[PDB]
């Protein structure tokens, strides 16, 4: 119809979807309320300019943005000085999924730079000098594995990377971040990544780490840092992540998981939010939406006949309008939302969110959908490592050439 | 001694006391990648950090000079660790060190870092004697604060504090009963100690939170709470739910009710009860009003739902394709 | 107003 609005956010009953505080006002719904203000505004911008909307995603922007950013970055990022290997990993990321290519000079370049952050006694550091550390670690592994030359892999030490892990191990199963340092869930998903993709699991690697992972799930079906924490969309892809890699999702009660990100996804905004009655974010397009490709996975693994056969189980379209209408800076670059400034972190998973909520994939069957301009459409990303699914199959299959270390 | 942030700081490359130390440059190497333009502050101190930490010099000096990394970069594990070194090496006050970090934590509350920081200093002294009060001061600043709450449980869970929690939380509920956080920490403490099993606290759980339910209806903290101190003993366990949820349709109706309302009837189906048919249809209606209007944000899951009841519970479920 | 996630 003529008077039918094609755009979700954009149609009259979208209105309904507003807050409902009950006229009972708290710290809580004060804020919600700012927010859907604020993007109530952006959806009605088109409408008050009397203009016909168009969702197009500044690609060439961005390109610039991140290009630049590979390079040199400015004062302001004195506070990731002990995360160089994120901002490569973030970057190159970002890239692969606008789909620009890694100038071999780059790429020889970021492997150099990764080289001197490896630690002498394996893993690497946020910077040369610095000592290891699992995030980090995680970040320069899938860096290196974007790239995926033989000059990337081999940078890599993995007898000394597996020592490394070892040494963090715990008994209760779990891993410390790094010597003397916390324990969360997320060390066990950057041990898991690195572990797996470099090909260096032994038997006893992962003992216990599945239980421990686990008891992370709490009352709400999402999984807390750790046990007895609130869930939290950042955590419950680091619990889910891992488990898919240690193949033992289904230590986790799949059904409550599911209940739960599915309703993370605001009902106004679009976009998600990273734990009950707190804001939504653009990044959480990713860790928390990158869930159901995980779960989709896990669920028609175990057989089960209902799962659709051409959507992930939340709103693709809701998503995308929110990313591509929301989160986007005119001179380039992602964030969280709208009056946030652009940030590499922002401009990483909101892309990979995008990504995810595009292009579906069950096995053989194979469903896209592309908001906006077709050019929008971005190269698709792996749920569990986030790099491309065609990177993860090349890395992988190149380290299992490799023996496991010690055999 | 001398702040990051006084009128009167002076770079370390002109302090007299640090002439005898030859600063170490970072090592980017010949062509770099997102490196990062410092400024002359963060350069310089961090220029002598690499120095010390190199020579391994556990001194007075450096250990000053840690405070300013970490005031640079509070995020540097690195420098983080050479601190807690130099702690133990120097026989360093740790009362005068937990006075420190309860300042940063202050000013810099989301983190990792510095909660770890405070965390293997409570451990070193065997002291949760201000940990309470001091999270309690944070907390009233930003209410859900993730590590503040996560360093709260481990304090509480070493240290057997459970007597006021509760108290606490009930506090914070007053305050905002939509605090996801404190919901948490409510069914943190009480399945810690009397547990969920003694019916009269179970009983009393339930009936707050219909309480508070019926207070603020949209308030999807209350309903996931009511959610998970039921479901694992299975919601058809208690049959005077349902009903009691029906009577609040007409006036503290939500997507919330209605979408528990699916699950109550889910479970019923799952626990084969009367007039299987009749229920079945009862949700299949729900999963597509949800879907359709009350709630179409999640209509693929709700249509997922519609067809797994569908495909397990329908008359015809169980009837071989040959009949 | 920036996300910490390490
Ligand atoms: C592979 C890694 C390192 C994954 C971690 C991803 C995330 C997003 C972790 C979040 C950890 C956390 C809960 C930090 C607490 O501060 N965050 C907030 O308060 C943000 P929000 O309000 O959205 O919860
Ligand atoms: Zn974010």
């Amino acid at each position: 119809p003529v008077w039918s609005e094609p755009l979700y956010s954009l149609r009259p009953e979208h209105a309904r979807e507003r807050l409902q505080d009950d006229s009972v006002e708290t710290v809580t719904s004060i804020e919600q309320a700012k927010v859907e203000e604020k993007i109530q505004e952006v959806f009605s911008s088109y409408k008050f300019n009397h203009l016909v909307p168009r969702l197009v995603l500044q690609r060439e922007k961005h390109f610039h943005y991140l290009k630049r950013g590979l390079r040199q970055l400015t004062d302001a990022y004195e506070c990731l000085d002990a995360s160089r290997p994120w901002l490569c990993y973030w970057i190159l990321h970002s890239l692969e999924l606008l789909d620009e290519p890694i100038p071999q000079i780059v790429a020889t370049d970021v492997c150099q730079f990764l080289e001197l952050c490896q630690s002498p006694d394996g893993g690497f550091g946020g910077g040369p000098g610095q000592y290891p550390h699992l995030a980090p670690t995680y970040a320069a592994v899938n860096a290196l594995c974007i790239i995926g030359t033989e000059e990337a892999y081999n940078v890599i030490n993995r007898e000394k990377l597996l020592q490394y892990l070892y040494s963090l191990k715990q008994p209760d199963g779990s891993f410390l971040m790094h010597v003397g340092g916390e324990v969360d869930v997320r060390s066990a998903y950057c041990a898991a990544s690195v572990a797996s993709l470099t090909n260096i699991i032994t038997p006893d690697l992962f003992e216990g780490t599945a239980e421990w992972i686990a008891r992370c799930q709490n009352w709400e079906g999402g999984i807390g840092g750790v046990p007895g924490m609130e869930a939290h969309g950042g955590y419950t892809f680091c619990g889910l992540a891992a488990l898919v890699i240690l193949k033992k999702e289904r230590s986790l009660n799949l059904k409550s998981l599911l209940q739960w990100v599915t309703s993370r996804q605001m009902r106004f905004e679009g976009g998600f939010q990273g734990r009950c009655n707190k804001l939504v974010d653009g990044c959480y397009s990713f860790w928390q939406a990158g869930l159901l490709p995980l779960l989709h996975r896990a669920l028609h693994a175990q057989g089960d006949p209902a799962l659709s056969m051409s959507h992930w189980m939340f709103h693709q379209q809701a998503l995308q309008e929110y990313i591509l209408m929301c989160c986007q800076c005119p001179a380039g670059g992602l964030l969280d939302k709208p009056g946030k400034s652009r940030d590499f972190y922002h401009t990483c998973y909101c892309l990979s969110g995008l990504s995810i909520a595009q292009h579906f994939g069950s096995g053989a069957m194979l469903h896209d959908v592309v908001m906006g301009v077709p050019e929008n459409v971005l190269q698709p990303t792996h749920p569990v490592y986030n790099i491309g699914p065609d990177k993860v199959i090349q890395a992988t299959t190149h380290f299992l050439q490799k023996p496991v270390p010690g055999f | 001694f001398l702040s990051l942030d006084s009128p009167t700081y002076v770079l370390y490359r002109d302090r007299a006391e640090w002439a005898d130390i030859d600063p170490v440059p970072q090592n980017d190497g010949p062509s770099p990648v997102v490196q990062i333009i410092y400024s002359e502050k963060f350069r310089d101190v961090y220029d002598y950090f690499r120095a010390v930490l190199q020579r391994d010099e556990r001194s007075e000096r450096a250990f000053k000079l840690t405070r300013d990394a970490i005031e640079l970069n509070a995020a540097n594990y690195t420098v983080w660790h050479f601190r807690r070194v130099l702690l133990r090496s120097l026989q360093k006050d740790l009362q005068e060190e937990m006075n420190y970090i309860i300042a940063i934590i202050e000013e810099q509350p989301k983190n990792y870092q510095v909660w770890h920081h405070r965390r293997v200093l409570v451990e070193w002294l065997k002291d949760p004697s201000q940990e309470l009060e001091f999270i309690a001061d944070i907390l009233n600043q930003d209410a859900k604060n993730y590590h503040a709450w996560q360093h709260r449980q481990w304090v509480i869970q070493e240290f057997r504090l459970w007597d006021n929690e509760l108290q606490y939380v009930d506090q914070l509920l007053k305050e905002d009963v939509r605090n996801n956080s404190v919901w948490n920490q409510r069914h943190f403490v009480i399945s810690n100690t009397t547990g969920y099993s003694d019916r009269a606290v179970l009983e009393r759980e339930v009936q707050y939170t219909l309480e508070m339910i019926k207070l603020v209806p949209h308030n999807e903290s209350a309903w996931n709470y009511l959610k998970g101190i039921l479901q694992d003993r299975g919601l058809s366990r208690y049959p005077n739910l349902l009903n009691q949820l029906l009577d609040l349709q007409p006036s503290h109706s939500s997507p919330y009710l209605i979408a528990f309302l699916v699950d109550i009837y889910e479970d019923m189906l799952e626990n084969q009860c009367d007039n299987k048919e009749d229920i079945l249809n009862k949700a299949l209606e729900l999963c597509e009003i949800l879907a359709k209007e009350k709630d179409t944000i999640r209509k693929e899951y709700w249509r997922y739902i519609g067809r797994s009841l569908q495909s397990k519970h329908s008359r015809e479920s169980d009837i071989p394709a040959s009949v | 107003t920036k996300c910490v996630i390490f």
